[PDB]
């Protein structure tokens, strides 16, 4: 069964050689195996022997295919590998299901044993060598002249090679989809049964005319197909609901494990909740600790597996239809979006939690969340989605028309499906007429841990608190902080602190820092705020 | 032709860059256009034994409804050994009343490639949702967007145009990459006959050369402008110390003393405070030092020329040309382009192009912009409103509060 096809030229990285490995001695047994076998292979159609010439000995030993006790022989080509060039991405990706069309028919020919069909490159064959040494002395070697099992060009090569041999029954046939993974070959269309039988075996002959064996309509494989988690169908696809082990004695690496399963899910089934099991784990001594398992740790397992239940439906993407992404706030920092073209007949759906920096806002949250699901979007459809989001046209252009930095967002629409997105506040573009104005101050010695924060107003109110152990932002954001505290609805703030400036300035609503959360909350609680900012030491005070 | 013997700065391998995924749209358009090309003989297709890779996209050029293909050599460039034989920046358009671009890409087909260096070319067309793997190229002759490119057809150029550089020797012309600049103080009259005159010279030998006018007399720099109000406040004051106090970064004759003692005390900002005599003098000092750009600014070539640029809201932005902080050699302001009526990023974009374009004019030589943006915003959509045969470098900031304050204040 070998193939009539050029072999395609593949050099040893640069500057190194070909393996120079010792053969591990091996029972009798395992030594009368590999060779009343490899005797085969050259008699099959790879020319595969050679002598003291070519001295590039690869470990083989043998390992029985535990269902059937007869060895099949066994190769091991780490150090060649090392030694091979690199070769162009093999799989920068698989194809989403929510990506594919519908279909009336689907087969997938297993083509296994493919890769021994295709001729290796004569120069290099050459760096791959055996050594089967029998029992004793006497110190029954081959070589390749097909791509091998374990070798790193394999499969590259491989791909390539199909990709060329199906060039043209693609062409006579465009109505024919191919797809080509591993050692398998999705094949589907929109034809009659029986067109598609004939089509099926016509190609299967178009292979076999270039040595590749393949299965008889009697031995193949039939929908629904095992896909991404994905249960796919020709016209339809189903989540393979998975349901969680309802275990006696829970283990960390147990929670480790299960709260993965579980997060994974999360995208499909939104409602599923970790927080309580994600609490299990604090402090965890060993990954083979047995943890109790509080009741808010129950409730939650308990009421997760009520969601688990019962699977999903989807469809496919029909080029016809418009594509619709639709977003919703989970919670802070937590977002829901689902893609479809029929109402509820979801086409993808997910959730993206992010997390939080020094300065974030529900606003520009969405934004990251429409520019992730438009670049995931492009990747599939090759389009972007026309969106629906939570937020109101007149906010997003009163933010927008103020940010620092540059944002945008593609066609989309307003959607009052509540909670709606919103600023929690604004802080005044002038000083507020009739309001105390608080000049707020702040210091602290960076190396003794120990500073003051104070204020003064025009109203003449002062203030100031010592603090034991801190630096010099948290007293700064402090000064501002009291200020807000003891002030009033609506008060001015004078600061010079050039950090705190931008931090308030561009209204995070979201912080790391519990502090600086604090001064959100005030600020949100106020009436209307202004705040300055001025030069350091010396004139201001 | 024959092919010149290029290679690589010792050390470097070729470009190992991922291709970004494209919309539809542009996948359709590009397999097009590569299909015709590999026809002509100006690529081939590669097996995987080459593991190279540059980016490639197509973007549709002004006036035009035709898909343009684009490749990001930027790498490549950066690895490819410099040449020196170079290009000769002049200084005259920079000075000339009316410049015009030509792109004269197509010129570098003709001429082919060295066989050994073109497994560097080499680029990949994707596919939607990765349902097959990618189409891959790799050029046979001087691909466009390369620096090479303009430099090994260097020589054929000169010949080429000098009937037209003899023939009007009060004609300037500069070429950086697939472009030429020519700039004549004629009026928009007797240039663009002979703009489309040179034009056809061109197409004579066979490389099709095809608002689009440009005015170098009218930029270089502006003062920044400080308020002046009939009663000033607390406030007023404030602020104006605060741009003053950075100024003094550019300019350490500006005092901010007088001011900032009327300031002294605990007043409402609402307050309205009479300025001192003293004061008064103070700050027509400032006024008066403000009026031009700073002393001591020159251009050096042997290091980068930066570019940073603020946004400035209502489609305003700023800009700064500089190769030293506070010591701009040009600074300016780009109001939109009526259509970006709520794209932040198309906006950018076309700004950063203006920019680029003027450097290019100025010192002939790109600059590397400091763009207030997020990596994934811009690379989402740079491509879609992108167009230019070159691509500058980039890295995205933290646009500081003061900075903007303060060339906001820029003469209007
Ligand atoms: C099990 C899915 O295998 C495949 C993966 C990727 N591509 C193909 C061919 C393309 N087929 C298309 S557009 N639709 C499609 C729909 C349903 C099913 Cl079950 C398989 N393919 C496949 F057949």
């Amino acid at each position: 069964p070998i193939s009539p096809i050029e072999t395609v030229p593949v050099k040893l990285k640069p500057g190194m050689d070909g393996p120079k490995v010792k053969q591990w001695p091996l029972t009798e047994e395992k030594i009368k195996a590999l060779v009343e076998i490899c005797t085969e292979m050259e008699k099959e159609g790879k020319i595969s022997k050679i002598g003291p010439e070519n001295p590039y000995n690869t470990p083989v030993f043998a390992i029985k295919k535990k269902d059937s006790t007869k060895w099949r022989k066994l190769v091991d080509f780490r150090e060649l590998n090392k030694r091979t060039q690199d070769f162009w991405e093999v799989q920068l990706g698989i194809p989403h299901p929510a990506g594919l069309k519908k279909k009336k028919s689907v087969t997938v020919l297993d083509v296994g044993d493919a890769y021994f069909s295709v001729p290796l490159d004569e120069d290099f064959r050459k760096y791959t060598a055996f050594t089967i040494p029998s029992i004793n002395n006497e110190t029954i070697r081959y070589q390749y002249n097909v791509l091998p099992q374990g070798w790193k060009g394999s499969p590259a090569i491989f791909q390539s090679s199909m990709t060329k041999i199906l060039e043209p029954f693609r062409k006579q046939n465009p109505d024919i989809v191919i797809y080509q993974y591993m050692d398998d070959l999705y094949v589907g269309s929109d034809l009659e049964i029986g067109q598609h039988r004939t089509k099926i075996e016509e190609l299967r002959q178009h292979l076999l005319r270039w040595g590749l064996t393949t299965p008889d309509k009697k031995h193949q494989k039939e929908p629904p197909f095992l896909w991404m988690g994905y249960e796919l169908h020709p016209d339809k696809w189903t989540v393979q609901p998975i349901v969680l082990p309802e275990k006696d004695s829970w283990t960390v690496n147990d929670i480790q494990k299960l709260v993965g399963k579980l997060n994974w899910a999360s995208q499909i089934y939104p409602g599923i909740k970790v927080r309580q099991l994600c609490k299990l784990l604090r402090g965890t001594k060993a990954l083979t600790e047995v943890i109790p398992l509080t009741e808010e740790a129950e409730l939650e397992l308990a009421e997760n597996r009520e969601i688990l239940k019962e699977p999903v439906h989807g469809v496919y993407y029909d080029p016809s239809k418009d594509l619709i992404a639709e977003i919703q706030k989970q919670g802070q920092g937590q977002w829901t979006y689902q893609i479809y073209q029929e109402p509820f007949k979801n086409l993808k759906t997910g959730k993206y939690a992010r997390m939080r920096g020094a300065h974030t806002n529900d606003v520009k949250q969405l934004t990251e969340a429409v520019q992730k699901i438009t670049t995931e979007s492009i990747v599939i459809w090759g389009k972007t989605p026309k969106f629906k989001l939570p937020i109101q046209k007149e906010t997003w252009e009163t933010w927008w028309t103020e940010y620092w930095q540059a944002t945008w967002i593609p066609e989309w629409e307003f959607v009052n499906t509540p909670p709606l997105v919103k600023l929690w506040y604004q802080l005044e573009k002038e000083p507020i007429v009739g309001a105390e104005t608080f000049y707020v101050d702040g210091a602290a010695n960076r190396e003794t841990k120990l500073g003051k924060a104070g204020y003064v107003t025009n109203r003449g109110r002062q203030k100031v608190v010592t603090l034991t152990d801190t630096t010099n932002q948290k007293t700064e954001l402090q000064a501002i902080y009291l200020a807000l505290q003891d002030s009033g609805l609506e008060v001015n703030i004078v600061t010079d602190s050039q950090y705190a400036l931008g931090i308030i300035q561009a209204q995070p609503d979201q912080s790391e820092s519990e502090l600086v959360n604090q001064i959100i909350e005030q600020l949100i609680k106020k009436e209307k705020v202004y705040l300055a900012w001025v030069p350091a030491h010396k004139g201001i005070g | 032709i024959e092919t010149v013997p290029v290679k690589l700065k010792p050390g470097m391998d070729g470009p190992k860059v991922k291709q970004w995924p494209l919309t539809e749209e542009k996948i359709k358009a590009l397999v097009e256009i590569c299909t015709e090309m590999e026809k002509e003989g100006k690529i081939s297709k590669i097996g995987p034994e080459n593991p190279y890779n540059t980016p490639v996209f197509a973007i549709k050029k002004k006036d035009s409804t035709k898909w343009r293909k684009l490749v990001d050599f930027r790498e490549l460039n950066k690895r490819t050994q410099d040449f020196w034989l170079g290009i000769p920046h002049p200084a005259g358009l920079k000075k000339k009343k009316s410049v015009t671009v030509l792109d004269v890409g197509d010129a570098y087909f003709s001429v082919p490639l060295d066989e050994d260096f073109r497994k560097y070319t080499a680029f990949t067309i994707p596919s939607i949702n990765n349902e097959t793997p990618g189409i891959r190229y790799q050029y046979n002759v001087l691909p466009q967007g390369w620096k090479g490119s303009p430099a090994i057809f260097q020589s054929s150029m000169t010949k080429i145009l000098e009937p037209f550089r003899k023939q009007n020797p009060d004609i300037v012309i500069y070429q950086y990459m697939d472009d030429l600049y020519v700039g004549s103080d004629l009026e928009i009259g007797q240039h663009r006959t002979k703009i489309e005159e040179l034009r056809q010279h061109l197409l004579r030998w066979g490389l099709t050369t095809p608002g689009y006018e440009l005015h170098p007399d009218k930029w270089t720099v502006q003062p920044i402008v400080l308020p002046e109000k009939d009663s000033w406040t607390v406030n007023d004051i404030q602020k104006l110390v605060g741009k003053l106090n950075w100024a003094s970064q550019i300019y350490p004759g500006i005092k901010v003393r007088q001011l900032c003692k009327l300031l002294r005390g605990t007043k409402a900002l609402t307050e309205v405070i009479p300025l001192t005599e003293e004061a008064e003098l103070e700050l027509a000092e400032n006024r008066e030092i403000l009026k031009e750009p700073v002393h001591g600014v020159y251009y050096d070539p042997s290091k980068d020329l930066i570019a940073e640029i603020q946004k400035q809201g209502q489609g305003q932005w700023t800009y700064q040309i500089y190769q030293e902080p506070f010591k701009n050699l040009k600074t300016g302001k780009y109001a939109r382009m009526r259509g970006a009526h709520t794209n932040d990023v198309k906006q950018l974009t076309e700004a950063v192009q203006k920019i680029t374009t003027e450097s290019i004019v100025i010192w002939g030589k790109t600059p590397k912009f400091k763009l207030p943006i997020q990596k994934e915003t811009w690379e989402t959509w740079w491509t879609e409103y992108w167009q230019a045969t070159w691509i500058p470098e980039w890295e995205f900031v933290n646009t500081p509060p003061l900075v903007k304050l303060w060339y906001q204040l820029e003469k209007e």
